[PDB]
């Protein structure tokens, strides 16, 4: 009744806290272990503690006060009545140049500057530097805290050869935390890279930290940071965009950053960059949009499809758009023909038909009336299916915005062949005659 | 090309993968042979759609010549899809077996840096689950234990071993304890799915270590313990546990909502089949900690955890949702204390008083607080001193009512509720003339209310019948049809209104019901000559509507 408000409201309201709130709540109240212990925690110690409590006995239960709080080793005789001593005394004995050479020394020579610093840098130069510069189980926990510790005190209350080339020698040796090191690593070099080499160093950590933090958060900071920081200044373009571009949730953000830093980035700087930009884009999308037309048709037809759907059509419009009208300024008809028919025979019908069929004529303009138009008539007329907004949306648009190949082999192919299946010939014939006969051009020789 | 240019690569590579994808693909031992050697020594349609589409002869041969081909050429992403295609093909499409099991046995558990542990790993242990049982049942221990000595290696072993190990039993004490210990006392997903899998199909220990690992425990603490002790549902540990340890850890986002009503769900479900703290915990912690989980949980949990429960419980939940939602979701009034005043009531003049007066004393988006505060309140408070109470609410609704955008849900909402739980006319036919003439709620609450109120009761009905039904028929089904169904219905167990709203506006689907039950109803049933011969007659004038005119 009273002990609860009593004890909790006075023992809370306000070493000489165990042994008065231990000593007082335990000698004026009379199970008793975890309320006795869990106050001390949860708001000279080990020695009066564990003498007082050991030499005033209420056994193994004393080990629990081992979970509440250079007088610490004698704890470790609670876990007795070179294994089971020689932490709390090895540790404890050396609890800046004292940090640093006792940690250095102590470690090299065979944690409390992550969790002592947090404390009195966040309730309020020469120990960040000295202990995280001067830093198996001993380097990657003095190299983690300190560099944990340094990087998030240095960072958060406003060099990278050090922290990059021993990450991945403690990180590799010790791994055969990914937040902090990404953050870290991606917050300081991002920023101090940013705010004046880069593939040899950055290729350590997205090659050597690999797992869907470490392989999504490369692509957006080291575009972020490539692109700001090789931007805001031959081999860093080709191994970065190769790379970057060839190694690839993560699929919207690494086709985005990927995408948008390789087309900004090459384009913003010439046969090279517009035939490799234009045969690895319409590789990657060509492969994209086969690979995820064939699996959301054949998963669909065979028994999330607006996550894929949405994405690979505003990826796929948007850099072919980004990439057509940035670069215009026989991998090409096969990778072009079968991406557009393929990602487009599967209101967003007039806006995803006319921004997928425009990159044709668009893209293409000067010449490419032969491949780019016998592909698109021979495949999208060669599958027929069920289709009639990208026939009407790609033959009006394609055929309005310049188209005798379309109408010539349409109808000659068509009329020829014809001598569900009859609707092609009524909206074809109209579809032909009355763009043909409306779009006023010469030509003639049909009638 | 490491060193570096695209048409060589890509005519090359293009070009080139048609002979070994068409030669491969359709030259058919092959496959082991040049889809390792091939892809090794630098498709997935053919191979996945040929070898996944695909009686001793067909398992004998592809599980001895996938094994030994496998085995005897693996001596890296060839062994783990090769073996995870063909192990998850072949285990998932499988549900003779003495060379499958003793050669896929003793090559797997006598052949044996994060690939070759978690493929070798993952692809030798995920098959144990489809004179074998001693290997079998022997190799996980020296295997896992072992191979055991960073997540992976022991979500892997610990989910291996213990499914493996105790999927065998359907020695085992320390096996069970110190997998279940161990395991227990130690990301969600290995330690939620090992936990509550081991835990729930595993089963002196109960109470060691129920009591060991129940006792010896933040989020892993709470959601292991809730979901291992929940899924699988001594009572006062259990239910002072369950509820201290989610009230306390929920009280300070799936977690804390799993958490707190599997916890809270099985802990009163389980130990309600000593009530003063479990029910007082639980009122008030449940009470207080707070969308259809919380208005179907705490309404479904306190209205059938207590015939007067649920109407003597509603005011409750009704007034500290409304109240506590109204007040913390706009504040600048004084009912922000009203929890700890109205909520102090789980332990015919005590309802009526304790309920007129802490509603009428504490009630001192508003359609759905005003409309089912009021609806709840009136309907809760009327169906359990009728002087005061009829008066009180007579007085304060018909003031509160009559005295008020806000005007149409105020006066529908106020006049409906309290006419249908027992200066209109300017307001609602201005309102729904203006604004049913200057062109969704004011339809149907103006179209309900309107005839509700109207016809559930001498110038009043001339002028709003004919003010209502010209107004509303010179101009939208619910009109029609509500008016024509109530009017006829109602009049038809005052001629010229419905006989000249009736004939003068139904001059398409909807006209068959004033017909049919008017003719049917007024023919069948015997100035209403006058008006039903010539109504009858003259708009009869398509088998229904001329066979009872021309047969009757």
């Amino acid at each position: 009744h009273v002990v609860q408000l009593d004890d909790f409201a006075t023992r809370l309201k306000a070493q000489s806290k165990h042994s008065v709130l231990s000593e007082i709540c335990d000698s004026l109240e009379t199970e008793y272990f975890l309320k006795s212990l869990i106050p001390l925690f949860i708001d000279p110690e080990n020695k009066l503690r564990n003498i007082t409590l050991e030499i005033l006995h209420s056994n193994e239960i004393v080990d629990t006060l081992m979970d509440l709080l250079g007088i610490l080793c004698m704890k470790a005789i609670t876990t007795l009545h070179e294994k089971v001593h020689p932490f709390i005394d090895i540790v404890i004995e050396i609890y800046k140049q004292l940090a640093q050479a006792m940690f250095s020394f102590k470690t090299l020579a065979e944690s409390s500057l992550g969790n002592f610093i947090p404390h009195v840098m966040k309730v309020l130069q020469a120990e960040a530097r000295k202990a995280a510069e001067e830093k198996r189980a001993n380097y990657g926990e003095f190299i983690i805290g300190q560099v944990k510790a340094a990087s998030f005190l240095a960072y958060l209350f406003i060099f990278l050869e050090p922290y990059q080339q021993a990450i991945p020698d403690i990180i590799i040796r010790l791994l055969q935390p990914s937040e902090l090191s990404a953050a870290r690593k991606e917050l300081l070099h991002a920023t101090r890279h940013i705010l004046s080499d880069f593939r040899k160093m950055f290729i350590p950590k997205i090659d050597l930290l690999f797992t869907a933090y470490e392989t999504l958060r490369p692509l957006a900071y080291s575009t972020v940071a490539d692109f700001i920081h090789n931007v805001r200044d031959p081999a860093q373009l080709w191994k970065s965009v190769s790379i970057y571009c060839k190694n690839l949730a993560l699929t919207v953000q690494i086709m985005s950053a990927k995408l948008l830093l390789n087309l900004i980035e090459k384009i913003m700087r010439s046969r090279q960059l517009l035939m490799v930009i234009i045969d690895a884009y319409t590789k990657r999308f060509k492969m994209l949009n086969s690979r995820y037309n064939g699996i959301m048709k054949q998963h669909a037809t065979y028994e999330l499809l607006k996550d894929s759907r949405y994405l690979f059509k505003t990826l796929m419009t948007f850099l072919k758009t980004i990439m057509i009208g940035l670069k215009n300024s026989t991998k090409e008809e096969k990778d072009l023909m079968e991406i557009f028919a393929t990602m487009f025979i599967h209101p967003a019908s007039f806006n995803e038909i006319v921004r997928e069929e425009l990159p044709f004529m668009y893209k293409q303009m000067l010449d490419f009336a032969s491949l780019l138009h016998i592909p698109q008539f021979f495949l999208a007329s060669v599958i027929t299916s069920s289709s009639f907004s990208g026939i009407l949306i790609t033959f009006l648009k394609s055929k309005l915005v310049d188209i005798k190949s379309n109408i010539l082999i349409r109808l000659f192919k068509l009329c020829f062949m014809s001598v569900e299946s009859v609707i092609l010939p009524h909206l074809n014939e109209l579809i032909l005659k009355s763009l043909k006969l409306s779009t006023t051009a010469k030509e003639p020789l049909v009638y | 090309t490491p060193q570096v240019l695209d048409a060589r690569v890509y005519l090359y590579k293009r070009i080139f993968l048609p002979i070994c994808i068409y030669e491969s693909e359709m030259h058919g031992l092959p496959a082991w042979l040049k889809s390792f050697d091939s892809d090794v020594w630098k498709r997935y349609r053919l191979e996945l759609m040929q070898l996944t589409a695909l009686k001793g002869a067909p398992t004998a041969l592809t599980d001895m010549r996938k094994d030994i081909i496998k085995f005897s050429w693996n001596y890296l992403d060839d062994n783990t899809s090769k073996q995870a295609a063909y192990v998850v093909t072949a285990y998932f499409i499988s549900r003779t077996p003495s060379e499958l099991t003793t050669r896929i046995f003793v090559a797997l558990l006598r052949c044996h840096d994060t690939r070759y542990l978690v493929k070798q790993a993952l692809e030798l242990l995920a098959p144990v689950l489809s004179f074998y049982p001693a290997r079998d049942h022997f190799i996980p221990n020296i295997i896992t234990a072992m191979g055991k000595l960073q997540q992976l290696a022991i979500d892997l072993a610990e989910l291996i071993l213990k499914w493996e190990t105790k999927l065998p039993k359907s020695f085992a004490q320390r096996e069970a304890c110190v997998t279940f210990l161990i395991r227990y006392i130690c990301e969600n997903e290995l330690g939620k799915r090992a936990l509550n899998i081991l835990y729930e199909l595993l089963g002196v220990t109960v109470k060691l270590q129920f009591f060991e690992r129940f006792l010896m425990s933040l989020l892993g603490y709470c959601l292991n313990a809730l979901e291992v002790l929940a899924v699988a549902l001594t009572t006062w540990i259990i239910e002072n546990v369950s509820y201290l340890q989610k009230l306390l850890e929920k009280c300070l986002n799936q977690d804390i909502q799993e958490i707190l009503q599997k916890v809270l769900g099985i802990i009163l479900e389980a130990i309600n089949k000593e009530v003063t703290n479990f029910i007082s915990l639980i009122v008030n912690i449940i009470g207080e900690d707070l969308t259809s989980v919380a208005a179907g949980v705490s309404l479904c949990w306190t209205l059938s955890l207590y015939p007067n429960a649920l109407d003597s419980l509603l005011p409750s939940i009704m007034r500290t949702f409304n109240k506590l939602c109204r007040d913390h979701i706009a504040i600048s009034l004084q009912g922000n204390q009203p929890q700890s005043g109205d909520f102090a009531n789980i332990e015919k003049v005590t309802t009526n008083l304790l309920e007129k007066i802490l509603n009428l004393c504490a009630a001192r988006s508003l359609d759905d607080q005003r409309r089912v505060f009021l609806s709840l309140l009136a309907q809760l408070i009327d169906r359990s001193k009728d002087m005061l109470l009829k008066v009180i609410n007579i007085v304060t609704e018909w003031i509160f009512k009559t005295d008020f955008t806000t005007k149409e849900k105020a006066g529908i909402l106020g006049k409906m509720m309290i006419f249908d739980l027992r200066p209109e006319l300017s307001k609602k036919f201005n309102q729904v003339i203006v604004d049913i003439f200057e062109s969704l709620a004011h339809t149907e609450l103006t179209a309900r209310m309107e005839t509700a109120f109207l016809f559930g009761t001498s110038d009043v009905s001339i002028r709003k019948k004919l003010m209502s039904i010209l107004s509303d028929s010179l101009e939208i089904d619910k009109r029609l049809f509500y008016i024509i169904k109530d009017q006829n219905w109602e009049y038809l167990s005052p001629w010229l209104n419905q006989a000249l709203q009736l004939l003068y506006g139904s001059f398409e689907n909807t006209l068959s019901p004033l017909q049919s039950i008017t003719e049917g109803l007024a023919r069948e049933k015997s100035i209403i000559d006058f008006v039903a011969k010539h109504n009858e007659f003259l708009d009869s004038v398509a088998g229904d509507i001329l066979n009872p005119l021309i047969d009757i």
